[PDB]
Formats: C-alpha cells, structure tokens, sequence
C-alpha cells in the first residue's frame, strides 16, 4: 500500500546510502553541486523561467476562473442576474494571465546569442540565474493569486445571489486579494531589473 | 440603434438623464471587433451572411425560431457594421486569405543579384501609402515587425477609448449641477491617468517620427524606460529628448499627489457641509479607480491578440490543406485540388469564421462592459416597461403554470 | 425491470426447485393509471 | 561537433515538439469528457436542446487546433545541427503551449458541464456560460502567443 | 575540472527536463483518474406513490 | 580570479528573493482567503458586522507587505558586476527563508482564528476585542521572520 | 431520392464560391505574380498548374449547373 | 484548504441548494399567513413565495389541509431527487444514507400494518416516497420476521442492520417491532457516522457529526421517556437501543439505561450542559425541535461542505410542518395557539 | 563509433516503437471496457439496440490502428548505425501518437458509457453521441499527424 | 581557502539560524490557532471568561521568542572565514531548539484547547491545566538550554 | 587534518546533541498531550481528583529530562579536532537515547489516557496504572543507560 510514499522513502534512502558512500570512500566533494551552476547553459535556465512563468501563471488564471464559475452558474438558476454584476470576480482572476503575458514579454527581449568565448562568463551566468528565478516568483505569485480571489469570487457569487446589497461588502476582499498578484508582478520586474542581455 | 441598445441594457438599465452608452456602442463595437478580425475575405463572407439577413426583413419577422436564429436576426445591422469594417482593417493588415495584395509599389528594394539560397536584405526606397507592404510577406522576420507594430497599435487604440469615455463623466458631472464632483474625481483621475499613461503615447509616437540612424543616436527602449520611471527614477540610459531627466520626476510626484489629493476633497466637502460611509467608499473608489489603470490598459493587448493568432491559423489552414495540391500534375490532381479546395473552404468557413467570430464578438463586449463603462456608466435605473397589450401564447402560459 | 427480481425471490422461497421460463412481449403495452409505456412480459411457475 | 551545437540538441526540440500535442490533447480530452457527461445527463429530458449545448465540446477542440500548430511550426524547425538555444526555444515554446491548453481545457470542462446541468433549467443562463467559456478559452490563446514570439526567435542570428 | 564521467552536464540537463514533463504529465493523469458520471441522470425510476 | 565570489554565487540570492516572495504571499492569500468565507458565511443574517469584521483580512495583508520589503532589500543588492561573495548568497537564501515561513505560519494562524472567531461573532458581540487580542498575537510571528532577516541583510553586507 | 432540399443550397453555394475562387487564383498562377511561384519550393512550372486549377474551376461550374437546377424544383 | 478541491465536482449543486435555501419562509411571512381568514387566502398568500403556481390547476372549492401538506411535500422531494441525480462519487453516496433512514421507517410501518390485516394499498400510500426500495410492498406476505429476511431484506441496503435483530424468534406484535425498529436506527447511524468520519472532508464532518449527534441524543432521550411504560426491560436490553454517538453515552446513556422514573431521567440529564434545560416545562418535542433548528441554522455558514444538503432538507421539512399546523389552525377556527410554529430565519 | 552517430542510439528508437503501440493499447482498452459495460447493462432491457450502440468501441478500436500505423512506420527506420537525431526524433513520435491516443481512450471511453445508457431512453440522444465522440476521435487524429510530420524529417540530410 | 575552514562553512550555520526561528513558528501558530479555535468556541457562552483563558496563546507565543533569542545570537556569530565545527555547531543549535519548540506548540495547542473547552463548565480545572501547560513549556525551554550551551562552544579555541 | 580525525568530525556530535533532546522532546510531547487530553475529559464530573491523576504528565516530563542530560554530556565533549570514532559515539548515544524517550513516551501517553478514564469510575485501578506507567518509564531508563555507556567510552585512549 501507498506506492507514493514508498517512491519518496526508496528515494531518501537512495540517496542517504548514496552521499554517505562518497563520505566513505573519502571523496565527499565529487558531488558538487557548484561545479553543476556552471557547466550548464544558461539559456535553459532563462527559458525555463519564460515558459514556467506564463504556464503556472495560466493555471492560476483557469483555477480562479472554474472555481467562482462553477458557484456563478449554480447561483443564478434562481436569481439570474448575478451574471453580468459578478463578470468582475472572472476579470479578477483573468488578469493574472495578463501580467504573465507583460512578463512574458519584457523577458523574451533579452534572449540574444552569445559567443563560444565568453559564454559563460559573469553577465550571462547573472542573467540565466535572474530570468530563471524571477519567472518563477511571478509564476508562483500569480498561481497562488488566482486561486484566493477565485475562492472569494465563488463566496461572493452566493452573497450577491442571496441579496443584492452585499456584493459591494464582498468585491472588497477580492481587491485585497487582487493586489498580491500585482507584488509579483513588481518584484519580478525588479530582480531582472539589471540583467543585461546574452553577449 | 435597437440591437446596440440591446447590447448595453444587458449589463444594466442606466440612471435617468444619464449619457447613453449605446449611442457609441454602435461604431466602437464593430471597431474593436475588427482589430481581432482583419481579414479582407473573412469580413467579406461574414457581409455576405449579414445580407442574406438584411434583404428580406419582412419575411422574416413573422416565424417562430428559436434562441439561435434570434440572435441572429436581432444583431444583423451589427453583423454588418462588423463585417464592412473587418474588410477596412483586412485591408489595413495587407491580408487576404492569409495572402498580400501587391496594389502599389513597395518602399523596399531587392539587391540586384543573388545566388539561389543567399540572405539578402531590403533597401528601403520610400514608405508604402496605405496598409503594410507587401515585402513582408515571406520574409522569415515578419513576425518581428508585425508584433512591435500591432501591440502599440493595441496600446494606442485603447487608450483613446479609455480617454473619451473618460470624458463623458465631465458630460455627467455639469449637467446635474454636481461640481463638487468635477473637483474631486474627475480632475484627479484626468491628471493621475494621463500623467501616467498618455505620456507613453505621445513617446510611442514620438519615437516613430524620429529617425534614429541618420541622426546617429541609439533608439531606446520605451517598456524599458516605462519601468525605470517608477521602479528607479531619474536614470535613464538612452535619451529620447533632451530634458527628460526632470519630467520623469515631475510626472511620477504628480501622479503620487494625485493619490492624496483624490480620497481626500469629496469627503472633507462633505464634512465642512467624516461620516464613515462617504469617507470609506470614497477610500474603496480611489483603491478601485487606480490598480485598474494598469489593469485596463494592460487589457487591450487583446486586440493584439486575438489578431496574432486569426492571421497565424489562417496561414497554417492555407499553407496545410489547398497548398498541397499544387505540385500534382495528372488526372489526379483534379480530383485531388477539387476534394482539398472543399475541405479547406469547409475549414475556413467552420473554425475560421464562424468559431472565431463569435470569441472576439464578446471580446469587444467586454472590452465595453469592463473597460469602459466603469468610467462614466452609474449604474441603477428601473425600466420602462409600460402597460401594454400582447399576445399571450398559449402553450407558454401552460409550462409557465406547471 | 422486475423479472430478475420475482426470480431472486422466488428462488429464495422455493427454496431450489423453482421453474420459472419467461418470453418476451415485443411491443410496449400502454399504461392508463400511469403514462409509461412499460416494456412487458410473460411468466409461469409451476409447484405443488 | 561543435561547443555551441552539440550533438545532444535535438533532445530538447524533440520533446518539445511532443510535449505541445501531448498536453493540449489531454486538456482537450478533460474538456470533451466533462461536458460530454454533462450533455448527456441533460438531454434525457430535453433532446431539443442537444445541437445548442454542444458548444464546450468545440471549445475544447480548439485547443487541441492550437497544440497542432504549434508542433507542426515547431516540427518544420528540426535539424541535425542545430544549437542548444534553438532546443532550449522549442521546448520553452511547447511547455508553454502545452500546460496553458492544459489549464485552459480544465477549466472549460468544469464551466461546461455545470453550465449546461445549469441551463437546462434556465434559459436565460446560456449567454453566462457563453461568456465564461471564452474568458477560459482566451488563456490557451494566450500560451499560444507566447510559444509563437519564442518560435519567431528560434533561428534569428544563430551562429 | 569536469562534472562527472557518466554523470554529464547534457545528461543531467536532458534529465532534469524529462523529470520535470514526467511530473506534470502525472499530476495530469491524477486528475483524468478522477472523473465521475453521475449516473442518476441516465437511469428511471417510477416510484408508484408519486 | 576570487575563490570568495565564484560565479554560481547570484543563483542563491535570487533563490532568497523567489522564498520571501512566494511564501509570504501564499500565507497572505491563505488568510486572506479562510477568513473571507466566515465573513461572507455571516453576511446573510447580520450584513451590518461586514465593515468591522474586516480586521482579519486587513490583518493577513501586512504579510505580503513584510515580504515584499524583504524582498526588495535583497534584490537592491545584486548586481551583474559587483563582488557579491557566497556568504553574502548564504545570508540572502536564510533571510528569504525566515521571511517566507514565518509569515505562512502566521497567515495560517490569521486564517483559522478570524474564520471561526468572525463566525462566532453574529451571537455574542461582546466577543470582538478577544478576536482582535488573539489577532494582534497571531501577527507578530511573521514580525519576528521579518527581524532576523533585517539582521541578516545587514550581516551579510561585511 | 427521400428530399434532397436542403442538401441541395450546401452544394450550389459551395460551387458558387469555388468557381469564383478557383478562377482567380489559376489566373494569379498564369501570369507570374512572384508570391504564387516566386521562391524556391511549391510551384516552378507556372502555367502548368494554372491549366489543372481551370480544370477544377470548369468541374466546379458543371457541379453549379447541375444542383442549381435540382433547387429550382422546389 | 476545503475552497480548493471541492467544486470541481459539487459547485453546482452547493450553488443550487443554496439558491433553495434563499427561498425559506421568514418571521415577517409566517405573519402573513397567519392573518389570513379562510384557506383561499392562505392559497393566494402562499402564491407570492418561493412556492408560487404550486396549487395553481387544483381547484377552488377541493382545496384541504391534507392536500396542501402533500403538495408541499412533493415540491420538497422533487428538489432532493433532482440535486440527487446531479451528483457523484462521495456525493450520491452521502445522498443514499439520508434516503436509508427513511427507508427504516417505511420497513416499521410496513410490518406493523401487515400485523392488524389492512390493505396492501392504504399502506402502500401514506409511506414516504423517499425511501422507496422496489421490493418493499413484499413485506406484507409472511408474518414471521425470519421469513421476511431470508427473503427480501437481504438484497436490500438494509441488510447490514439486522445483526443483533435475531433474539426473539416468535411472530410479531407491536412493542417486538419497535424494539426491532430501535436497534435498526441504533446500527445505521453508527455506520453513518463511521462513513462521515472517514470519507467526508473537513468543514462538513464538523458539522455533519454535530448533528449526528443530536439525532443520537434526542432518540436516546425519546427511548428512555418511552421505555418506562407497562413492561419490565433489563438495563441489558434497553442498552442496546441506545446509540454508541453523541455528548451523552461516554456515560450518560448509562443512567439512562438504569432508571426507572421520570426523575430518574431528570437527574440523568441534569449533568449534560446543553440538556436539563427540557423536562422542567412544557411541550417537550418543542425544544428538540427549535435546537434542531438552530444546529442546522449554524450549519449555513460553512459554505464549502456538503452539510448544506442535510441542514436544507430538515430546514424545509420544519417548513413543510409549520405550514400544515397554520392550515389546521385556519381550518378549523382553532387560532388560540397558531403562533407555535418554528421559525428561526 | 562516431561522436554524431553513437551506440546508444538505437535505444530512444525501440522505446519509441514499443511506447507508441502500449500507450495506444492501453488508450484503447480503457474506451472498450467503460463502453462494454455500458453496453451490457443498457441490453438487458433492450436487445434491439445492440449492435446500434457498438459504436464506441470501434472508435476505440481505431486508435489501436494508429498506434499500430506509427510502430510500422518507425520500426522500418531502425539500424545499428543511425544518429541519436533519428532516435529522437522516433522517440517524440512514439510518444506523441502514445499519449494523444490514451487521452482520446478515455474520453472515448467516459462518453460512450454515458452516451449508451443516456439513449436507452431518449431515441435523439444517439446522433449527439457521436458528435461528441467524432470530437474525441480527432485528437487521436492529430497525434497521428504530429507523429508522421516528426517521422518524414528522421532521415532527411541526416550525416 | 584552508582544510579546517572551507567556503562552504557558513550554508550551516545560516540554515540553522533560518531554521531555528522557521519551526518555532509553526509550533506557535499551532498552538496559537487550535487554543484560538477553543477560545473562539468557549466564549460564545461565558463572555466574562475571555480574557481568563487567554493564557494558552501567550504560553505559545513564548516559544517564538525562543526562537528568536536563537536566531539573534546565532546570527552575530556568522562570518565567511569560519570553520566547519562553528557551522556544525550553529546548525546543531538551530534544529535543537527549532524541533523542541515544535514539539511543545504541538502539546500546549491540543492541551489549551481541551482545557479551555473543559473549564467553561468547570471552574476547578483552570488550575490543572495551568500545570500541564507548564510541563508543556518546559520542553522548549530544554530546546533553548540545549542551543545555547551549543552556542557557548562554537569559537572557543577554534583556528 | 589527520586520517584518523578529519575535518567532517563534528557533524555527528551535533546531529546526535540535537537528536536526543529533539526526539525526548517529541516523546514527552505525545505523551503530555495524549494524557492532558484524559484529564481535562475526566476532571469535569470529579474535580477532586485532578491533582491526583496527574501522575502521566510528570512521568512524561521526566523523559525530557534525560534527553537534557545526554544532550549536555555529549555537548561538553564537542571538539574542533576530534576523531570520528567520537563523533559515531556520540551519534549512536544520542539516537539510543532520543528513539528510547520516543517509544516510552507513546507508551505513557496511550496507558496514561487509559488508565486516567477507568480510574474515573474504578477506585483500585490507579495503582495498577502506576505500575504499568512504571513499566513504561524503565524503557527510557534503558535507553538512558545505554547512552551513558556509549559516552564514557567516547575518549579513552583515543589517538
């Protein structure tokens, strides 16, 4: 039983047996893992900060988007004209997507090509490393974003749904959620601040 | 105006004496349909569907349909207008079938010989007149024009969307005699927004008029400078006009006074005349009314969009289905050319039109229910709705009672 | 829909030396009382 | 061969190339299958409302399309020597196509099925569905222009 | 001063790559896996009190 | 050249940034989140407690404000040409860590204390300044992430 | 031979727009416009696959002719 | 968190009962139809709610108290089969547990008029259509308990429950099918609260065990009232039809199950906190009834849990009894005591 | 042997070949078994409608064809000698004609068992069925097409 | 740089001091959320018990400042010229008092909320679990003892 | 440094200083918390008996204890140049004791539980729960024996 938790203890043990093995034969510095952040090319770093920000940035999009949808269609079969007051709460949550895409754009400018001599010099070990880490925390940022003000957005649906005078007591939430996106959104455009491109 | 009126009272019925949002509606629908739609023969089949509906309007308002032809027939003038103007800007975009025109003489020059399979380049020997020329077609860069080009095309366009609808809160706030109103939320929005992001266009433009390599300077990057304006003010790499360096900073001081002088004049008026209601709303409208001028404007990247990705299926259905058939000479190539030309047309007229009308159809909706009806439409209003005689029919009031 | 239930049944009550046969009725018998249409069919059982 | 064109850098686009159709097929099949049920509990009781629910159905096809085009533009870019960014580009380009498609036919799955369940009991809701289809539908749009601008750049100036 | 013999810096790329999709494309299937059909709608019942 | 600032050195820096960042933001939005539903889970009976029961979210959103200072203070001291040693990245990478965790924890607390306490409160008015005392203890956690990583930002600049 | 009406509007309007279309594009392959057959790959001949697309063109006329009297007797 | 993975499949449904749970009758509606004066009135009055056109193609003049609490019924159960059908998984499972209580019942009742020789058909009507199971108009045949479980109640899902049934193995009367009936309803709400401790996610097992318990402390308190008539029962065999669920059996079904008076139950209960507030007055159904009311009041504010079903069908079914006692009241000039409904909203 | 052409190059290629027909098989496995069961609990009731609702199970018989299509195709191209481009480029196909296929079963699958149970009762319900599952035929389809674009360029200029 | 003092020295020393006041925090708000929920569900009831019961989160919060008192004292002793024992040692002081101090914000958390739930109907009862939470207390404070003993050894002749 | 004495020497001191009071800490937790729960569910109906029932608390306090004495006679045997012979002493001591203190506080706190519940209603069954809690305190007694067996070996005639 549990075959998951199975993988993750054959692999600690693996890997336990394994780093002790290189202590016991006295060569604990073989596994190296410097030696690894420079021999590898930079540019599969940036390109992997490029894609893996636009997608988990996408799938925080979706997430939000079913979740307040799902409550929104549910909601309006007896009081329908939630719909066209609640398309703000799938606005929220589809900007996350945009803000992907303007990071999306501001990175993809900055992949040149670069020389055999000096590839891998300071600037574009600087430069992968920034790319790749900056695409992340928006990615992450946007994810986790679109999933709070989709849950909010559901909640929202039901109050509104219940009587009109509440979803302005409710949208407010939604603009304290939609902000934490937006802090990504700087914060990424900041660590890539000073990278230059791949000369 | 029934169809467009139609459109807008489905987001909601507007205050009394309030500007109308459907007289606009009328032309910057369509518009902002045809953006994402620019296609010389799409627009062309799609006037030829509307006026299958338009040329025999008295037969047709005597049937009973069914909640598809409805929508049909109620929006045919906005098919039209949608159509004719997708035609204006397929002709803008130089595309027709996923093909060019050549309908004058290009501003791009060959060299003058060349090995078959050498990279060469153009010599630019004038500007094309009207649309994009035609020497970008294959051209194995187009992309890299077309893409700067549309998403400031994008940028521009909606930001003068965003600006005149602006301009009908001012319309609102001096006919009900509300100048406190004026003082209070129109100035500090007009200022905050254009101070922020009319400048961008003005340099977007400015940084076309400009030539940059016989002038010798490098051209800089406005993304790049748009961010170093909030996010490190006061330095600037290259330099775009030569007193830049302090306007940067009288803009961003301006656009931050601009926060304290709004959520501050409408409640304090109100105070000297705080009451938490007023005072807490007006501190939700300023949190609201900025973080959606970023928002919004990046929300136009849509017209970009929509129309990468129309011009890019078109290519691949074209090159992948009627270009095979062009290499096949025989009795086989007849059948072949004649069975491939169907599906393609099949294709183009299915996916193409029909499936991709419809998205970028409620792409001008909500670039008007969101972006721009939350600057001047109110909201709450009860309808008209008079008392009147109708028909009754019958086996509707049977399902309606069980 | 209640011919494998009367087998179940009858087949718990007899206990094993049940000899139940069926044959369908091909067309739907219309029902007055309800408005089913009620695919139907025959049964017999024989006992002592 | 060469230290900016190894020999391993086929790897990448290869599995790029796999990786758009790949996901794009399973967000077009989570879509197809959710809705599928969903239309099919329905129109027991209403059979005339079967040729207007099928939209979700096509809205999740199209994804599909968008993972085609782009494994077809990314497939006629293969070479036996080319570089590692042009590898690095192509899989950047087909994991960003492939995992938007995936996240955008989830989410048209979901809003399909409970718009329909949804609509069979209120005919003014259809629009509502509508208009939340296309707000999940432009998301694989937007993966798709991502892993075009990364395509336009896959063989700019490389050496 | 290379990495490793075996353990090279395109293997380890082109594994670090595959251990990443193989990630996702189970996670994706995880949620294929669960997915119901809700059979009440498909069936009749005829409850003789109603 | 210097054995002090090798190459790979950025990689845990900005690896301090992407901790500080995301967490704290996950923890802001997990309060934000779980107390938001109690709020509007009242909102049917008594929608006149909405406009003071806004403590909890205001409360869960200072965390996404500490990790953005954070945040910023590492990412004010990389540079693709200064010195930049990997004690300086050690430091980064342990200053974005207490930051990120500290403000979880605490937005986790925020969450089910303001959800229950917010739910709770349509009976007993009486109940407030204990939710806002519980409150004011469960925020100072991602205040004390926040301190040792200041110290650590100005420790590892030497 | 159960209706045939409304399968009989999908085919003449369909060769309605091949006919059009056909002929101008087998009209661009004749004359050599530089961007049917101005590059290396598909078309190198010219006038030799605007023959066959004429050919496709006078087929899709005589499918035109023959459904569009098939209508006219509704 | 509970937000996250919950309405992939159950957002519609959470959506939809929610939309009926808006659709409750209020204090200021309950007035309304208190102040009508004849039962037209009460008709056109009932016409502006969430039920409306429910009595509409009736009549004018066939209109009975009787005939208002079946519609009334009917509308209630409709919705259920219809939010019934829409779901899935742990959700139609959760659905079959609430159908199988009633089921109980209509096994009991079955039994006990099989025993006084009435018809099959007056039983067949007046037998809760929710708790249907095809083979239950068998249960007339055959007397002896046995030869009703041999037979039919095997291939039922009410087989598990009949483990400690076998004691007594004579023909039946009716105190041996009540204390049948107890030991059925004492199993199956132990393995529903085994089912909602295990499979249930977390925000709805709260809940859903909280009024479990409830359900196990009002029928542990209606056996030992009920038990201390005519008979001798050991404290043996009264013990086991109190559920092993609920504030009071760690040791308070204890002195439930030895006591003998009525203050003896008195003092039984006068340890438990929320309880001892109920003998010492008057309608004593009255109370279990307005905490049920409460406890499923509180259980409208988790939203993203599927306790929202079970609160809303004893909601409505609270709202289906208030209305038939203002039809009585109407019908039959009896107005002195009309303000005893129940209404919490 | 040669530092374009190694000796583990062959590996990617049967990998691809064996995944290619296993992923497709599996795909084709899950749509026969749901729409089987579906099948006999639908045709107790009604046997006429037996060899009316087999539908589904030869949709997911022809994903098996196609993963048998792509196997021939790349086991013709196998050799001790090739590049490691070849074995990528069999391995991308395989995989892609794998996954598209086992996607396309299960939805095939889910919506024949739904489909078939839905019209025992409702008679229109059937030509809505197979629009449905034509829409979960094509992404098989277009596996199929990635996988024979890849397989066209395994061999082209290839040193 | 030398064999007793290598570069990698200080990743210890920063990842226990990170860690110190990480799992002090979770322990805290373990606490902190379990003894709030108890609270929050006591004092619907007996509003005048509120600020009496409020003992079990400030018991919690102690903890964090354990943690902080580790981390602060830690952190002036980083330098990027130590050895490996002072890394080891500062690393062995942060986990101490960080798994110390999760482990009793896991007993004081379940112990307040069962104590507080008890002595809402039983006035006698605050005073027991006034004691178990002592004998919960003093775990962490062990943790802190241990650390800085720890502490006190990490540059004492070290070269 | 030395063969016999390397560099990495230390790291299993402080792994086996932390781990002992990490893993005592753990055990009393449980045992602490299992037991309080008993008795603050106890305690309502007999108030009178609260002080004599909190027997299970200090038998689990008593097991940090000994934890804080292994961790405080290893750490005064910490060294900068020490063998590895000392270094796997102090690890083996340090995980006898802390595992020991891990099992005999589940033990105490599953019996203390139990044993405070049927002493409730049961007066001559407190001291049987004395002497099977006493049965439960010599294991960590064991455990405690063993590591201070381990570490007064730890430095005779280490070279």
């Amino acid at each position: 039983f549990s075959f998951s938790h199975f993988l993750y203890y054959l692999v600690l043990i693996v890997v336990i047996v394994y780093g002790l093995y290189k202590l016991f034969t006295g060569h604990g510095s073989d596994i190296n893992f410097g030696k690894f952040l420079l021999r590898t090319s930079p540019y599969m770093w940036a390109n992997l900060g490029i894609a893996l920000c636009v997608g988990l940035s996408v799938v925080g999009a979706a997430w939000g988007i079913f979740i307040t949808g799902s409550s929104m269609i549910g909601a309006g079969v007896r009081a329908p004209r939630i719909t066209t007051k609640n398309l703000i709460s799938i606005i929220f949550c589809e900007v996350v997507a945009i803000y992907g895409l303007i990071i999306a754009i501001v990175f993809s400018s900055k992949l040149t090509v670069a020389t055999a001599e000096n590839m891998y010099s300071k600037s574009n070990l600087y430069t992968g490393y920034s790319l790749f880490w900056a695409g992340i925390t928006v990615g992450a940022s946007n994810l986790i974003c679109g999933i709070a003000v989709g849950i909010t957005g559901a909640t929202a649906a039901i109050s509104d749904a219940a009587d009109s005078a509440l979803f302005v007591k409710i949208l407010v939430i939604e603009i304290f959620g939609s902000i934490l996106g937006l802090l990504g959104l700087i914060v990424g455009l900041l660590m890539a601040g000073k990278a230059s491109e791949f000369q | 105006t029934a169809g467009f009126q139609s459109i807008c009272d489905c987001y909601g019925i507007a205050q009394y004496r309030e500007i109308n949002a459907g007289l606009p509606t009328i032309v910057t629908f369509p518009f902002m349909f045809a953006i994402m739609f620019g296609d010389m023969g799409h627009g062309f089949l799609m006037t030829l569907a509307a006026l299958s509906l338009v040329l025999n309007e008295k037969k047709i308002n005597k049937m009973k349909r069914g909640e598809i032809f409805d929508m049909a027939f109620t929006g045919r003038y906005i098919i039209l207008l949608m159509g004719v103007f997708s035609m204006y800007t397929g002709f803008l975009y130089n595309d027709i079938f996923s093909k060019t025109m050549t309908i004058f003489k290009s501003g791009w020059k060959w060299p003058d010989h060349w090995k078959k399979g050498e990279s060469i380049t153009a010599t630019s020997v004038g500007t094309y007149p009207i649309g994009l020329d035609w020497a970008w077609h294959g051209t194995e860069n187009a992309l890299l024009f077309s893409n700067s080009y549309k998403m400031k095309l994008s940028i521009l366009m909606g930001f003068i969307h965003m600006t005149y609808s602006y301009f009908f809160s001012l319309a609102n706030h001096l006919y009900f005699n509300s100048m406190i109103d004026i003082i209070g939320n129109f100035i500090p929005g007009l200022l905050f927004m254009q101070g922020i992001f009319g400048y961008l266009s003005v340099c977007i433009v400015y940084k076309w008029a400009v030539d940059w390599v016989k002038d010798g300077k490098p051209a800089p990057g406005l993304l790049n400078m748009l961010i170093n304006m909030f996010l490190s003010p006061g330095t600037i790499d290259d330099e775009l006009y030569p007193h830049q360096a302090k306007v940067q900073v009288f803009l961003l001081l301006m656009a931050l006074v601009c926060i304290p002088w709004l959520l501050l004049v409408k409640p304090l008026h109100f105070k000297f005349t705080d009451f938490g209601d007023i005072m807490i709303h007006q501190v939700i409208h300023t949190i609201e009314f900025c973080l959606n001028c970023v928002s919004h404007t990046a929300s136009y990247l849509r017209l970009w969009a929509l129309s990468l990705a129309h011009a890019q299926l078109s290519s691949v259905l074209w090159t992948m289905t009627i270009q095979i058939a062009f290499g096949f000479r025989g009795f086989v190539g007849v059948f072949m050319t004649v069975a491939l030309f169907a599906m393609w047309f099949a294709l183009t007229c299915a996916v193409l039109v029909l499936m991709e009308g419809t998205s970028a159809m409620l792409h001008s909706l909500r670039l008007h229910w969101v972006e721009s009806m939350s600057k001047f439409f109110v909201g709450e209003g009860l309808p008209y709705e008079p008392f009147a005689f109708e028909y009754k029919d019958m086996e509707v009031a049977v399902a309606s009672a069980s | 829909d209640k011919v494998a239930t009367l087998e179940q049944i009858l087949w718990r009550v007899l206990r094993g030396n049940l000899f139940f046969k069926t044959v369908e009725i091909e067309q739907p018998v219309y029902d007055v009382k309800t408005r089913e249409y009620k695919h139907k069919n025959a049964f017999i059982v024989f006992s002592h | 061969m060469t230290e900016l064109c190894p020999v391993y850098a086929p790897f990448f686009g290869a599995i790029g190339c796999a990786s758009a159709i790949i996901f794009t097929s399973l967000g077009a099949a989570y879509g197809t299958a959710k809705s599928g049920v969903g239309i099919c509990a329905t129109c027991v009781l209403r059979p005339d409302l079967l040729f207007k629910n099928i939209v979700p159905v096509i809205m999740a096809g199209i994804i599909a399309i968008y993972g085609l085009v782009v494994s077809v533009l990314v497939c006629y870019s293969l070479g036996q020597k080319q570089a590692l960014y042009t590898g690095f580009i192509q899989l950047g380009a087909g994991l960003s196509v492939g995992l938007s498609g995936l996240a955008a036919g989830f989410a048209i799955g979901i809003v399909g099925d409970a718009g329909v369940r949804g609509s069979s009991q209120q005919p003014r809701l259809f629009v509502g569905m509508i208009l939340i289809l296309i707000f999940a539908e432009v998301l694989g749009l937007y993966g798709l222009i991502v892993a075009l601008l990364l395509n336009s750049r896959a063989t700019q100036d490389v050496v | 001063d290379i990495l490793s013999s075996i353990w090279t810096e395109g293997l380890l790329m082109c594994l670090i790559v595959s251990a990443l999709l193989l990630f996702i494309l189970i996670v994706a299937l995880s949620w294929i896996s669960n997915l119901d059909i809700t059979y009440g709608a498909l069936e009749k019942s005829t409850n003789p009190i109603k | 050249s210097n054995i002090y600032a090798p190459l790979y050195a950025p990689f845990f820096g900005f690896a301090g940034c992407a901790a500080a960042m995301v967490l704290s933001c996950l923890g802001a939005a997990i309060g934000t989140a779980k107390s938001g539903i109690g709020i509007a889970g009242i909102g049917t009976f008594k929608p006149e407690l909405i406009m003071k029961s806004l403590i909890p979210v205001v409360m869960s959103g200072i965390l996404a404000i500490y990790g953005l200072v954070v945040a910023v203070l590492i990412a004010g001291n990389l540079s693709p040409t200064e010195d930049y040693t990997l004690f300086n990245g050690f430091m980064h990478l342990s200053c974005g860590l207490c930051v990120g965790f500290a403000c979880l924890s605490s937005g986790y607390a925020i969450g089910m204390v303001g959800d229950v306490g917010v739910r709770k409160y349509m009976h007993q008015p009486r109940l407030f300044v204990g939710i806002v005392l519980i409150l004011i203890f469960s925020e100072v956690l991602g205040l004390y992430g926040m301190i040792v990583a200041l110290i650590l930002n100005t420790r590892g600049s030497e | 031979p159960v209706v045939s009406t409304g399968k009989a509007w999908c085919c003449t309007v369909l060769s309605a727009f091949g006919v059009v279309i056909l002929s101008v594009i087998a009209h661009l392959f004749n004359t050599n416009h530089e961007s049917f057959v101005g590059s290396i790959n598909d078309p190198e001949d010219g006038p030799a696959v605007a023959h066959t697309v004429y050919l496709a063109a006078l087929v899709y006329l005589v499918f035109f002719v023959f459904c569009g009297f098939q209508v006219y007797l509704a | 968190m509970e937000g996250v993975y919950f309405n992939i499949d159950n957002g519609f449904i959470e959506g939809v009962v929610r939309g009926y749970r808006n659709g409750l009758l209020s204090n200021n509606q309950y007035i309304n139809l208190t102040q009508c004066d004849t039962l037209e009135d009460l008709k056109l009055q009932l016409s502006s709610t969430d039920y409306g056109n429910f009595l509409s193609s009736v009549s004018s003049e066939s209109l009975t108290t009787s005939l208002i609490q079946e519609y009334a019924s009917s509308k209630l159960y409709h919705e259920f089969n219809y939010i019934r059908d829409q779901s899935s998984g742990s959700t139609r499972k959760f659905m079959d547990y609430i159908t199988y209580g009633y089921m109980i019942d209509n096994v009991a009742l079955m039994i006990t008029g099989t025993i006084h020789d009435r018809d099959k058909g007056e039983i067949l009507q007046r037998c809760h259509p929710l708790g249907w199971f095809d083979t239950l108009p068998t249960l007339s045949v055959a007397t002896d308990l046995e030869s009703l479980y041999e037979t039919v109640l095997v291939d039922t899902p009410l087989a598990p429950y009949f483990k400690n049934c076998f004691d007594t193995a004579e023909e039946l009367d009716d105190m041996n099918i009540e204390i049948i009936r107890n030991k059925l309803y004492k199993a199956y709400l132990e393995d529903f609260y085994n089912f909602v401790t295990e499979e249930i996610p977390e925000p709805a097992k709260e809940c859903m065990q909280t009024l479990l318990g409830f359900e196990a402390d009002r029928r542990s308190i209606n056996i030992a009232l009920n038990s201390l008539q005519s008979s001798d029962i050991d404290p043996d065999l009264k013990s086991d039809l109190l559920p092993n669920i609920g504030k009071l059996y760690p040791l308070a079904t204890f002195h439930l199950a030895q006591a003998q008076d009525f203050e003896g139950v008195r003092a039984a209960l006068a340890n438990v906190y929320e309880y001892r507030g109920f003998l010492e007055t008057g309608n004593l159904e009255d109370h279990f009834y307005q905490l049920e009311m409460e406890l499923c009041r509180d259980a409208f504010t988790q939203q993203f849990a599927i306790s929202t079903v079970w609160a809303w069908m004893k909601s409505k079914e609270q709202e289906v009894r208030n209305i038939t006692w203002i039809a009585e009241c109407i019908a039959q000039n009896q107005r002195e005591r009309i303000n005893n409904y129940i209404s919490v909203y």
